[PDB]
């Protein structure tokens, strides 16, 4: 679905990778549909004995990934409204979302096994979702928020990548524009751009390192945390300005210098949040319709 | 010194444009805060705003109304936050909705008419509360027996809390039933059958004896007949009863004898008089293999060569069992810091208790095993001391089970009903619990009941404080209707259990009673305990039929005076009472009105919403324990205050402990001037300040009894359903 | 002879939990690894209920 | 599908039923999708031999 929002706003498509496309669509829904709750929520279950639990950072994906068929095809609210008062129930006494273990392989999981980090994910998704930033679930979120943004600011180290990517995304769909120039100050201090070398890194070896060998477990996220932040980066209501957005025009020619056109990547989380830039990027830098000009 | 800790009895179903209840409570130190319930939709938003503020001790419960909603079907946030000087707490939920209708009957005229003929019927409107209830209706038709709109009539100001129409009925008799259906502007169909046939009354019906209930140990059964006619008259005449054993041996798929024996009963009666007949079982077979048994009667007559028949008693069934025996005062629920007891009642086969019967009250793990008796009414008060395991198991038994009174039963059973209960004791890691004594047995009303409750402080008060008081509850209806409390200073270490409550039973409530007990602490701990009443219904608006009797001077001033108030309108009903005697009636009563009630208990929550969930498992809880004794840290399941709330249906929120820390588990997982018949009146009519001060046509002669339904609706007050009466 | 049966698993407080065994060699093992006897008034024995 | 035909002709029909209908309609197509031949039949098959 986020290829086919890509070709629909590239301005390239065709009807016919359209039917096929639109087939396979609605044979994913409907296998997903077998998969469904009791009660609204979605994972790997042995559901109809009352003893069974659902999951949560699966139920943020399956969430997004129906806000994007309501945003082509045919979805039932009623099920987008269940996953959501699932959310609501799932939180703490008054902490934020909490990690329900339930799940086969946790190499698809790109996070800090943190109930704060699954709150910010599943709350910005949720922010996409339409409602306020001062939803009792946003706000509670929103504390869990500055919770860790005390802990990573004034802590010397807060994961320096995942925890503080998510951070600056969050707040910067909250509404904040000076502190989010802050966190942009921050990261480009910590920044490898070279005068005439291109690279996204550290030196990549972790903190607490499981396997030592390939990193198990890990994707490494490396053009993923950039195309977080670059997402963050591109949006403003009425305009973006000019220098964020040529900033932005030359980071997308570093990180497609650092993507490859095989088609798909090792991974989903790096390929479906690089395809949301590539996407939303492409719409934004240019019109749809204005192709003459004489520069 | 306490933390203020708060506590609400608010029911988690809000409705759409209507009123219903919940309550709510603090205490602890410093009351100058404000509290703030805020209903807002979980999708979308429509802002239902609760502000309130007061003190400790101070429940007060009060009826919102809630305007109409939106949508069909959804639920709703409601966070409520608690500002602490100290800390700051809040917490929602999500409260669901239900789609209410108006409620219905329709009242029939009668059940056989003739070709030409109208039929007249009236209706019912009323919602929840049963004050009268005034609408429109999109949807109105009587139907034809192949499924026809009949009877219309578009949005009808309804303004008499029911309106009666008529619909004229053909010259051309297509014989059969007819039917009702009606919806709101919701669009919700209900229906209203009844019955429309025709053919001459058999002029008279026979009434018989039989034993009730059949079981093992049978022998000779019983028949007693009387003649029977027109106004109670006598009668001779002549039977032959085919009464028959059913069910033949074969595979009887019409392949084979399907009838078993038959047996046939003649005799006569007198002219004035009744007549009695015997009958046995052998004859018809009580064997062990059969099918159910079917006991049929008839008479026919002299002088003019007619017969009347009826069907009785289709499945006269011999049980698997012999006796009758089982509960009357059974608990689910106790705790080992107090010995419960309770009673239970002996009947054997019909119905029937007999003394001397000596049996044995077996408690497996508890470690209680007593005998006793049966006296006049074979009721044994049992009594258990407790110190036991959570949960067990509760049997008391005449005939010993170590092998199954009928020697193992590898084959058919039969065996002496054996009343088996299963009680888990109350979750109270401090032993501090509240206890309640139900009087479960047949409950009145217009009374007062000295239940006696008892309270237990084990650990008592350490720092805490002195004045202490409770909050009980007198409550009916499906909701919320009038509350109570006790207060009782607390000594440092005492725990007594004598106190007894006063919980009336007078008005406004219904044969539902279920009501709570509770009691909080400072240290972070409140308990409560609820339990279920089986009301009656006694009426609530008073209701009461009473005629102008079998009198002479048939004259049309014969005031029938039924009872209803200076404020209120009646909906009265002269009928005859002719073919309602040639068949039985059906519900035609206000017990079809209570089991009408969509939701008339506030008790369960659907699928899809399950519950808030908590974090309380721990990370790392190995056994970790020395001492005097070692032991791991492996579980217990056992009942919550959580789940008193979900028994009850009302939720709350405290920052308290209720939910018990459950841990959770590894991922490692498994030239006369006669009148018209059968209606001398129909019509709404207005009740003065006295009654129904009444002129109704009437005539004498007619040899019949005569139902007059008359139900009658308050404004100040509510609703009106009296019992009818014979008119003669 | 010695016992401490309680009948339920017995555990009050934050939570409720059975009785179950050791693995540890005890004072009265310690004249077992002896290998003598003795008697005694003491509490030598552990308290296996 | 053909109560759907009716009920569109019936002009008696809602979004609602029709968003759900639109639901199952979807489930049984792609059912069938899944139940689909090599060369284009539809049958009770074994295929993939
Ligand atoms: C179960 O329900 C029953 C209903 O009442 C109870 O039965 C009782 O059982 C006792 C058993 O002792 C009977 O006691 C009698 O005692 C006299 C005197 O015998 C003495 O010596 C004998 C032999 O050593 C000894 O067993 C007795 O305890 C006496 O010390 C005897 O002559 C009798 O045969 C009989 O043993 C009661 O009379 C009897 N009550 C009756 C029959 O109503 C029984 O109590 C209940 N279960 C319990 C708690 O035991
Ligand atoms: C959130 O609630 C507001 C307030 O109810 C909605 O705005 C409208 O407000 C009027 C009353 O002033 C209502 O009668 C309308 O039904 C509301 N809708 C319209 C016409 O805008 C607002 O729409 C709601 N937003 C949602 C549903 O998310
Ligand atoms: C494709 O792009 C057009 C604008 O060019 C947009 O209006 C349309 O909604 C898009 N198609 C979708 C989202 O189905
Ligand atoms: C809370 O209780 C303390 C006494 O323990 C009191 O001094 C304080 O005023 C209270 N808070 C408020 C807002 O009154
Ligand atoms: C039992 O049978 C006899 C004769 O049939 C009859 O007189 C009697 O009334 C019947 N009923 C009872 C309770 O005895
Ligand atoms: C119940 O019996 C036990 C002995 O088994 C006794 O200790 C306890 O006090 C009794 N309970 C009461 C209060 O009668
Ligand atoms: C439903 O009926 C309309 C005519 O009333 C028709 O034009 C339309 O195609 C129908 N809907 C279908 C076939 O999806």
């Amino acid at each position: 679905i986020y290829v086919l929002d890509y070709l629909n706003e590239t301005q390239q498509l065709t009807p016919e990778i359209k039917s096929k496309a639109i087939g396979y669509l609605n044979t994913g829904y409907q296998r997903q549909l077998n998969y469904k709750h009791y009660d609204g929520s979605y994972s790997t279950f042995g559901e109809r004995y009352g003893r069974n639990q659902g999951n949560t950072w699966l139920t943020a994906f399956v969430l997004k990934t129906f806000a994007q068929a309501r945003a082509y095809i045919f979805i039932d609210e009623a099920h987008i409204t269940q996953a959501l008062i699932w959310l609501s129930q799932r939180q703490k006494d008054n902490g934020c979302f909490r990690s329900s273990g339930s799940l086969l392989n946790n190499a698809i999981k790109g996070g800090v096994e943190d109930e704060v980090t699954l709150s910010a994910y599943i709350t910005i998704a949720l922010l996409e979702i339409p409602l306020t930033v001062t939803h009792p679930v946003v706000r509670n979120a929103l504390f869990c928020l500055e919770s860790a943004w005390k802990t990573a600011q004034e802590g010397d180290h807060g994961s320096h990548v995942y925890t503080k990517a998510l951070l600056a995304y969050a707040f910067a769909l909250a509404g904040n524009q000076d502190k989010r120039k802050e966190v942009l100050k921050s990261l480009n201090e910590e920044a490898v751009k070279k005068d005439n070398s291109v690279h996204w890194e550290r030196p990549q070896k972790p903190k607490a390192p499981v396997g030592h060998f390939y990193e198990p477990q890990a994707p490494s996220a490396e053009v993923e945390m950039t195309s977080y932040v670059l997402l963050a980066y591109l949006t403003a209501q009425p305009a973006p300005t000019s220098e964020d957005l040529t900033s932005a025009t030359n980071i997308v020619k570093w990180i497609t210098k650092q993507q490859n056109a095989q088609g798909g990547f090792s991974s989903t989380q790096d390929t479906v949040v690089a395809l949301h830039a590539l996407s939303k990027y492409g719409a934004a830098t240019f019109t749809r319709t204005g192709k003459a000009a004489q520069v | 010194s306490g933390k203020p800790q708060y506590m609400v009895l608010v029911p988690s179903l809000l409705h759409t444009e209507t009123t219903e209840k919940g309550c709510v409570l603090l205490s602890y130190l410093n009351e100058t805060v404000t509290v703030s319930a805020s209903l807002e939709s979980v999708r979308g938003n429509r802002s239902l705003f609760t502000d309130l503020e007061a003190e400790n001790d101070v429940l007060h419960c009060v009826a919102f109304a809630v305007p109409k909603s939106s949508s069909n079907e959804e639920v709703m946030f409601l966070t409520v936050q608690v500002k602490g000087p100290t800390q700051e707490f809040k917490k929602r939920t999500t409260v669901m909705v239900k789609n209410e209708d108006s409620l219905v009957f329709v009242q029939t005229d009668k059940s056989i008419y003739k070709p030409g003929q109208t039929v007249k019927f009236r209706v019912v409107s009323m919602d929840e509360n049963f004050h009268p209830l005034n609408e429109l209706i999109p949807l109105v038709y009587i139907q034809d027996p192949k499924g026809n709109r009949i009877a219309q009539w578009q949005s009808f100001q309804l303004e008499g809390g029911l309106k009666q129409f008529s619909f004229p009925l053909s010259s051309e008799p297509f014989q059969g039933s007819y039917k009702v259906v009606v919806q709101k502007k919701s669009g919700g169909r209900t229906e209203h059958p009844f019955t429309v046939e025709e053919f001459v009354l058999p002029k008279f019906e026979v009434q018989v004896t039989v034993p009730k209930i059949i079981t093992i140990l049978e022998e000779e059964m019983n028949v007693s007949v009387c003649g029977l006619y027109t106004y109670g008259k006598p009668v001779p005449g002549h039977v032959t009863v085919s009464i028959c054993r059913k069910y033949s041996d074969a595979s009887d798929c019409h392949g084979e004898d399907s009838q078993a024996f038959c047996e046939k009963f003649s005799g006569q009666l007198n002219s004035h008089g009744c007549f009695y007949q015997q009958v046995k079982t052998k004859v018809f077979q009580l064997k062990r293999k059969e099918y159910e048994m079917k006991l049929h009667t008839e008479a026919q007559i002299q002088e003019e060569g007619t017969v009347v028949e009826l069907t009785g008693r289709q499945s006269s069934e011999i049980t698997r069992t012999i006796t009758k025996l089982s509960f009357v005062k059974v608990d689910s629920h106790f705790r080992q810091g107090i010995p419960f007891f309770g009673q239970v009642r002996l009947v054997d086969g019909k119905g029937v208790p007999i003394p001397n019967k000596v049996i044995f009250i077996r408690g497996n793990e508890a470690n209680y095993y007593s005998n006793a008796t049966t006296d006049e009414h074979g009721l044994v008060q049992f009594s258990i001391n407790t110190t036991n395991v959570m949960g067990t198991s509760l049997t008391v038994r005449v005939n010993y089970k170590d092998r199954s009174p009928c020697y193992g039963y590898q084959w058919v059973s039969e065996e002496h009903e054996e009343a088996h209960h299963t009680a888990y004791l109350v979750f109270s890691p401090s032993k501090s619990f509240v206890h309640l004594e139900p009087m479960s047995h047949e409950l009145p009303c217009g009374h007062t009941q000295t239940v006696q409750a008892h309270y237990i402080l084990n650990g008592g008060t350490l720092l805490g404080l002195k004045k202490l008081s409770f909050y009980y509850l007198i409550m009916a209806k499906g909701g919320i209707v009038r509350t109570g409390t006790h207060g009782l200073l607390v000594k440092q270490e005492d725990m007594k259990g004598h106190f007894s409550i006063s919980i009336p039973v007078k008005s406004d409530i219904a044969p539902v009673a279920r009501l709570l007990i509770y009691a909080v602490l400072p240290t972070g701990d409140v308990i409560g305990d609820s339990a279920k009443y089986d009301v009656e219904n006694c009426l609530a608006n008073k209701v009461d039929l009473s005629f102008s009797p079998s009198q002479s001077l048939p004259a049309s001033h014969a005031h029938l005076r039924v009872t209803a108030a200076p404020q209120s309108v009646c909906a009265l009903r002269a009928v005859d009472q002719s073919v309602l005697l040639m068949k039985p009636d059906a519900e035609l009563s206000a017990s079809s009105v209570y089991n009408l009630l969509p939701e008339k208990d506030l008790t369960g929550f659907p699928g899809p919403l399950n519950d808030q969930d908590n974090e309380d498992c721990i990370n790392r809880h190995n056994v970790y324990i020395n001492g005097i004794t070692y032991t791991p840290v492996s579980s217990t399941n056992e009942k919550d205050m959580y789940s008193f709330l979900e028994d009850m249906g009302l939720k709350a929120f405290t920052n308290s402990k209720i939910r018990k820390p459950k841990m959770c588990p590894q991922l490692q997982q498994y030239t006369v001037r006669k009148y018209f018949p059968e209606t001398w009146i129909w019509d709404l009519v207005v009740v003065n300040s006295a009654g129904v001060a009444e002129v109704g046509v009437t005539v004498p002669d007619t040899i019949t009894e005569w139902k007059a339904g008359a139900f009658c609706l308050s404004e100040d007050a509510g609703l009106g359903i009296s019992s009818t009466a014979s008119l003669r």
